[PDB]
């Protein structure tokens, strides 16, 4: 190979201008969908890809310096497609500030454009418009080529637009997506649902672009880009969460690669990249390209082109034919090239020889698809990966696949060492095994392996008869005074102090929406105006809820912020964790707790995080620190100095809820008068809001503000009645609750908000604070307000323990608040014994805190078996795979099973999902809904764990009829009678007592009998001869 | 250590330009409204409008040894590729009539003289405004040839190469052509008359000679990027502004727009 590096270029520079820049629109610099056919689509995901092909090439000609020019013109055909891009994103930039304020799929950017005039083409309900992928990977790009020199952004008007786009990313983990195949899932009902690639390149473009300067080298403070640690940590913990699984309904998907790989590569750990890059080659790589995901009909000879969404039932048909993508053998080219294999390298290459076509001039051309014709598909079914497929573009026929043919110049230029891996990453999206010390990604200056991240923990006491009070006891304190030049904000004053962030008044931008700062955003140390400003966390603030009141929830509310940031900090400096004390907190019997956490502190670890309490001057000499040089830019030196913290210079009810709400009489204005209890005054002052309109006027003041007094001060004296009903009445409602529910269902948990036997609404999705915020009040609970203020107190406790002891809810597979709520209500009443036990409402948050971890621990320890029957199943807690055995059983079930009246049949359930389905998770408490008693919830989870045992480890026997397991369970349940009507002729008739109280395992257990009556059924059927184990007999 | 005082006086020169030009800039495609009356850019006014911008940029670039005062040179030179860029598009966006132009030079064929600040469309049709201003595209062409050879990259691909190879076609005919010109009025009497004006035909010779043999991609470009002006037609335009002058037309006496020319 004596070929001149000119000759090779040469060669990749006419496939370059023939394939793809020949389409690229002189007008908007964008590259149409279509290249034959005269339609307008321009996709900005393949635009993009587009771009990178002729940067590419532009990075290899750079090795020439008799380049002829088309270095420029490569480098610029770049630019002129990404200014292209920011030319549609500009023009739409009032759905920018919608998006930012409210999420939707119909405020969205879009993501198809007219290719020739960068107009909007397809409406939002024509086409799902909702891509993250689409700006995640324009923000991610956009880095990567002005990082390698190409200056794309040309003033700061644009500059504030790029952050406005960074502002839609960053909420992104909360927001569900069409993704990039503009489908949503397999079924296609046009339903959102959140995608580990959009996600993932959301990671990805927050973490690139984060302190990036939109200049290049041409740069200085007023273009660099902010990004939100925060939403992009929940980003984050959402593609952790979500991954190895692209969604709740794709187990894998071939956009997992842009995603894990090329050109994101947003998976930090090695584990479950491995595990995650398996499920794409084991079950979506075949001889022809890869399947963008089971069962996707796109393009599929089973499908009808003119309708625009499948039917339930479609999907099936889909299984073996899926359409086998070329360009991912490309994608695992260049993952080869990246990670320095190149057995992976070769390996791949010699996929696409076969499937590559070529053009009239021998130009390579990748097809978009290999799909198995109408003729060939039900051999293809039976035997899948044996018969030929024919490509969707071949060449020679005016269509070429922009995106592959862009992807193909990419990878070949690496594989033949004509352009680095660096090159085309200039901003290090892949990092080696050598990762250590790159901000927002995971690689802290420890590396990815061990994380005793030190914590600054400054200690601070809001007035100094506080701060020489504790000084009395050993902990040393700082006033904000003492801390004088440094400022102490609320994270609301940051909120406040960002708003000016992004905004264009040309653009019509509003700057970064009002959101919370959470603890690693307030653990950076700001610069504002001149003023070093530290924001303590926002667990610390006593507006949003009353927990933060509460002195053990607020200890617990410290450590485990403390451990979310020893889990989340990855930047180069140390983290600050200003700690508040409140007079509030060291009052009563609260010292005791909060001095222990403070000595813990001083002693340098609490909850396992290392920590260093130090004065504040010390933990912010050396820090970096934050510049929000937006706020001076705008010559708004004379802003208003934003509020720093200003240091400070016996009963149960005697009044039943029904003794006076049946009261016919309005008297009970005067009994407001004659009670003394608080409890009382606050459900007095709450009926008065209805009663008597919004804002009356009472002896203190108006109603509106004397239950704000109310609930204040109750708070103070610690009575939670009076709090409880304070915080209800008002319709409270913690930012908290909102990301709490989120991050339940992206472990894969649906949430039911509202009280038991009542209406119930299920989170399938996540929800915006506004929709929850009416979800918990006005449609969910209307028997009691405080069921809300109780419903919101578990969302925020289990949002405490679902990271902490993710494994205590493992088989809740559904968290029903109000059906928790029975279960500490009625744990309280088996505590109760035969007294008055205690009122859910009259326990500190932090008693529900503990009674609900005392409820749902992995075995209560010792309790009545029918007591634990009930824990167990008024949780609705499954065995760990217990909705895999019901598969199990289903599969060996022709007629299905019935039980409390719900059928779960054979058929459609086994062809419409998997056994690894979250769908079918659901279906079954469905099926199993009916049943009333948690108890008799338990007792068939039970039977369904033994049958599974029976059948798994019996494959002979088959149910021939419906599997009826009331009668299972009601047969077990006679024969436990009997069998001890002979031992003590126990009285009771159909009383479940005995049947529960004994232990499954044992002399006579219940599962003993639950065994018996199933093979006393199970035994009335014909036995298979199996050849696993031939009968000898 | 500190910034001189060149860069200390072209921030006054900066917040002029910025209070006054800069703050109009259509955030997406770059170009200057006339005013608030009247929405829309004009070709010509934009080009001249941006000369401050230019000219400002370059004398910032003068002493990039800063972060900040390489980034407000960026900033001035990129408004100014934004801009010229924008403007562009505008003409790209009509390319069609910059063809049927070449061939017949009819006022029905040319590039429309006011276009969308906001979305770089038409905003008037090819006959409810005088849209032959041979002066504007020229006054685009020759500062498009000098801002390219000042340092700006403008041309991004070999196709906008061949647009503007297609525009000296365009406004090569502007001594046999005649078109309303700088005050978009043709004739003295304003009855839609065009004429022959010396600032369309001088205005065609600068940008024809700006033009000549120069690489629309700066010094990192080829022989595919050259743009090709022939003297013929050059000179042509020499022979009408030798007899025109000191007239600017036949109906004008003289017209302070010849300043433009002189
Ligand atoms: C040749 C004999 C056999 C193949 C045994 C048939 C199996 C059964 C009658 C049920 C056995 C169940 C167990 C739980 C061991």
């Amino acid at each position: 190979d004596n070929e001149t590096l000119w000759d090779k270029l040469d060669h990749y520079y006419r496939i370059v201008k023939s394939t793809l820049l020949l389409y690229q629109s002189p007008t908007t610099g964008l590259f149409p969908t279509k290249t034959c056919g005269g339609d307008q689509k321009a996709k900005i995901q393949d635009s993009l890809y587009c771009a990178a092909g002729a940067w590419a090439l532009a990075l290899a000609y750079r090795r020439i310096d008799d380049d002829k020019g088309r270095t420029h013109e490569l480098e610029h055909s770049a630019i002129k497609c990404m200014r292209g891009i920011l030319y549609c994103y500009m023009r739409q930039a009032d759905k920018v500030q919608q998006f930012k304020q409210d999420p939707r799929p119909t405020t969205c950017l879009h993501s198809v454009f007219n290719v020739h005039t960068g107009d909007e083409l397809l409406s939002y309900e024509e086409y799902g418009h909702l891509q993250i992928n689409a700006v995640s990977l324009y923000l991610l790009y956009l880095v990567e080529m002005i990082s390698s020199g190409l200056q794309i952004i040309y003033n700061t008007d644009e500059v504030s637009f790029i952050q406005n786009l960074v502002f839609c990313v960053e909420r992104v983990y909360r927001v569900p997506d069409f993704g990039v195949w503009e489908r949503g899932s397999k079924y296609n009902n046009g339903s959102t649902e959140l995608h580990s690639s959009s996600v993932g390149l959301a990671k990805a473009a927050l973490e690139a672009i984060n302190g990036f300067n939109l200049f290049g080298n041409q740069g200085c403070s007023w273009s660099v880009i902010f990004v939100d640690l925060d939403a992009h940590n929940r980003n984050r913990q959402t593609l952790c969460s979500l991954l190895p699984r692209e969604s709740r309904s794709h187990n894998t998907d071939a956009a997992l690669l842009p995603c894990i790989s090329y050109p994101a590569f947003a998976l930090d750990d090695e584990v479950l990249f491995s595990q995650t890059l398996d499920k794409v080659v084991r079950k979506l790589k075949g001889k022809y390209g890869f399947k963008r995901f089971l069962r996707d009909g796109y393009r599929t000879s089973l499908e009808d082109p003119n309708r625009c969404y499948y039917k339930p039932a479609e999907i099936k048909l889909f299984d073996g034919i899926e359409c086998e993508f070329p360009i991912f053998f490309l994608y695992m080219m260049i993952d080869g090239v990246f990670r320095g294999n190149p057995k992976q390298v070769q390996e791949y290459q010699d996929l696409l020889t076969p499937v590559l076509h070529h053009t009239t001039e021998g130009y390579p051309v990748v097809p978009k698809y290999y799909y198995v014709p109408a003729d060939f598909v039900e051999y293809e079914k039976n035997n899948p990966g044996s018969q030929k497929r024919f490509p969707s573009n071949c060449g020679r026929d005016g269509k070429l696949f922009l995106w592959g043919q862009a992807l193909y110049i990419i990878a070949k230029l690496l594989a033949d060492e004509l352009i680095s891996p660096k090159d085309i990453d200039p901003v290090q999206r892949y990092v080696p095994l050598k990762d250590q010390r790159n901000v927002s990604m995971r690689f802290s200056n420890q590396g990815p392996l061990e994380n005793d991240l030190v914590v600054h923990v400054a200690l601070i006491a809001e007035s100094q008869r506080l701060q020489v009070f504790l000084n009395t006891y050993g902990i040393q304190t700082q006033t904000p005074q003492q801390v004088e030049p440094i400022q102490i904000w609320p994270q609301q004053e940051l909120v406040k102090a960002y708003l000016q962030l992004g905004i264009n008044e040309k653009l019509g931008l509003s700057g970064r929406p009002d959101r919370p700062i959470g603890c690693l955003g307030t653990s950076k140390i700001y610069r504002i105006l001149g003023k070093t400003v530290v924001c303590y966390p926002i667990i610390f603030d006593l507006s949003d809820f009353y927990m933060s009141q509460d002195v053990f929830l607020l200890i617990d509310d410290i450590k485990n912020a403390l451990q979310f940031i020893k889990q989340y900090w990855k930047m180069h400096g140390r983290p600050l964790f200003l700690v508040l004390i409140r007079e509030d907190n060291i009052r009563g019997s609260r010292f005791n707790p909060i001095l222990d956490m403070l000595a813990a502190l001083k002693k340098g670890i609490i909850g396992g995080v290392k920590v260093h309490v130090d004065r504040l001057q010390t933990l912010i000499s050396g820090a970096v620190v934050e510049q929000l040089d937006f706020l001076r830019i705008s010559d708004t030196e004379e802003l208003p100095e934003f509020k720093s913290f200003e240091e400070l210079e016996g009963q149960q009810p005697d009044v039943n809820i029904s003794e006076w709400k049946d009261k016919p009489t309005h008297e009970i204005l005067q009994k407001l008068n004659d009670c003394s209890c608080l409890a009382s005054q606050a459900i007095l002052l709450g009926i008065l809001l209805k009663r008597e309109g919004p804002n009356f006027i009472t002896k203190e003041g108006t109603v509106s503000d004397h239950i704000e007094r109310v609930y204040r001060r109750a708070g103070s004296q610690k009575l939670w009645l009076a709090v409880r009903y304070g915080a209800a009445f008002t319709q409270k409602f913690s930012s908290s609750i909102a990301p709490h529910i989120t991050t339940f269902l992206v472990h894969g948990k649906q949430v039911t908000l509202g009280a038991f036997g009542h209406e119930e609404e299920v989170i399938s999705n996540p929800l915006s604070p506004r929709v929850i915020q009416n979800i918990i009040y006005y449609k969910c609970n209307t028997h009691d307000e405080r069921e809300a203020v109780i419903q919101q107190e578990l969302v925020i406790h289990i949002g405490w323990i679902i990271s902490n002891n993710p494994e205590l809810f493992s088989g809740m597979l559904k968290i029903r608040i109000g059906w928790i709520i029975h279960a500490m209500e009625y744990e309280l009443q088996i505590r109760g014994g035969d007294k008055p036990a205690l009122d859910l409402y009259q326990l500190s948050p932090s008693e529900v805190k503990q009674l609900l971890l005392d409820i749902l621990q992995p075995q209560q320890n010792g309790r009545c078996w029918l007591n634990r029957r009930q824990i167990d199943g008024s949780l609705n807690r499954t065995p760990t795979g217990f909705y895999d055995r019901v598969w199990q059983i289903l599969e060996r079930t022709p007629n299905g099973i019935i039980v409390a009246g719900k059928h779960l049949p054979q058929q459609p359930t086994l062809s419409d999902m998997t056994m690894y389905e979250m769908n079918f998770s659901l279906l079954v408490e469905d099926t199993l809904g009916n049943i009333d008693q948690p108890q008799y919830r338990q007792i068939v989870v039970e039977l369904l764990m033994v049958v599974s045992i029976v059948l798994e480890r019996n494959p002979e026997l088959e149910f021939q009829d419906k599997v009826d397991l009331d009668r299972l369970v009601k047969e077990a349940f006679n024969e436990f009678q009997k069998d001890q009507s002979r031992l003590k002729e126990i009285e009771k008739q159909d009383d479940m007592t005995s049947f529960y109280n004994t232990p499954p395992l044992g002399k006579r257990g219940t599962c003993s009998y639950l065994t018996k009556a199933v093979m006393n059924l199970l035994l009335e059927g014909e036995v298979k001869p199996n050849n696993d184990d031939p009968c000898l007999i | 250590r500190s910034r001189s005082n060149s860069g200390v006086r072209l921030d006054g020169y900066a917040r002029l330009v910025q209070q006054t030009i800069l703050c109009h800039q259509n955030p997406v495609t770059g170009l200057l409204p006339a005013s608030y009356d009247q929405k829309d850019a004009w070709v010509r006014d934009n080009v001249y409008s941006i000369l401050a911008v230019w000219g400002l940029g370059l004398a910032y670039r003068k002493n990039a040894d800063r972060d900040e005062d390489k980034a407000k040179a960026y900033e001035l030179e990129q408004s100014v590729v934004k801009l010229m860029r924008g403007l562009l598009h505008c003409m790209i966006r009509q390319v069609d009539k910059v063809e049927s132009f070449k061939y017949s030079q009819s006022t029905k064929d040319s590039l429309h003289a006011k276009y969308n600040t906001k979305t770089c469309a038409t905003v008037v049709g090819d006959d409810q405004w005088g849209h032959l201003q041979l002066d504007a595209t020229s006054v685009y062409l020759l500062f498009l040839a000098q801002m390219t050879a000042s340092g700006l990259h403008i041309i991004h691909s070999l196709d906008e190469v061949n647009f503007i190879q297609n525009l000296v076609f365009y406004i090569e005919a502007a001594y046999k052509t005649a078109d309303f010109g700088i005050w978009e009025r043709g004739d003295k009497t304003n009855q839609g008359i065009s004429e022959l004006n010396a600032s369309s035909v001088g205005m065609a010779k600068a940008a024809l000679e700006a033009l000549d043999e120069l690489d629309l991609f700066g010094v990192k470009g080829g022989p595919q990027s050259v743009i090709h002006v022939l003297a013929d037609e050059v000179q042509h335009c020499q022979s009408i502004l030798n007899s025109l002058l000191p007239r600017a037309s036949t109906s004008k006496e003289v017209d302070a727009s010849l300043l433009s020319v002189v």
